[PDB]
């Protein structure tokens, strides 16, 4: 499938379109889209919550829901905390490719 | 201090002497002696034998080891006064002992030295 890039307008198809397809899921909140209320992630609700070991398993369980809806060509493997600086947690979104 | 008359807050007596500041040291010195002077209604107007001094200074120790047992004092020493006890003092009924002990200080100031580190942040991975 051939789509266009979000910035700079260039049509990119293979796997750069795959990565921006995921980051339109993860950063859109629910109900922000027009006439598509069941689109996006609850990750903005997980913004600025304390990083516990139940916060990690609630992000894995919510990325898997939101990518399971509107990204069928990605099989999610794991989400892991790899570093912590002040506020900035960072997550290695790893997943196999299907489709 | 706390709500509706919940606590009392004073450890220290009105004392210009720094030794007798706390209420506990003033009470312990006044309430280990009636715990001894009762239990020693004897050893007064009895009659001084040869081992009279020894048989009561082993009875002062026995009535002080139970005070260490119930946590009233920390380690003590009870011994007869060697230089004040003399033959001229026996003729007027005067005999002397040394009941030097110590007491538990009340923890009026528990200090907690505390910071927020970032040491166990690698536990969150």
């Amino acid at each position: 499938m051939i789509g266009m890039d979000r910035r700079s307008g260039l049509p990119l198809s293979g796997l750069a379109h795959l990565k921006q397809s995921v980051e339109d899921i993860l950063t859109t909140p629910l109900g922000s889209r027009r006439m598509r209320p069941e689109y996006g992630s609850k990750l903005r609700r997980m913004v600025d919550m304390p990083v516990s070991e139940g916060w990690k398993s609630a992000v894995q369980a919510e990325v898997a829901r939101s990518l399971g809806r509107w990204e069928p060509r990605i099989g999610l493997s794991a989400v892991r905390v790899v570093a912590v600086v002040d506020g900035r947690v960072d997550l290695l979104l790893s997943g196999v490719f299907e489709g | 201090i706390r709500d509706d008359g919940y606590r009392l807050w004073g450890n220290r007596t009105l004392s210009s002497d720094s030794k007798w500041a706390f209420v506990t040291r003033v009470r312990t010195m006044d309430l280990v002696m009636d715990a001894i002077l009762a239990g020693h209604k004897w050893a007064v107007d009895r009659g001084i034998t040869k081992t009279y001094v020894k048989d009561v200074t082993e009875g002062l120790r026995a009535f002080m080891r139970d005070l260490k047992n119930q946590g009233a004092v920390i380690n003590f020493e009870v011994y007869a006064d060697p230089d004040l006890n003399s033959a001229s003092q026996l003729a007027q009924g005067k005999v002397y002992w040394n009941i030097r002990f110590t007491d538990v200080p009340p923890a009026e100031n528990p200090n907690f030295r505390v910071e927020v580190t970032d040491q166990w942040l690698t536990e969150v991975l």
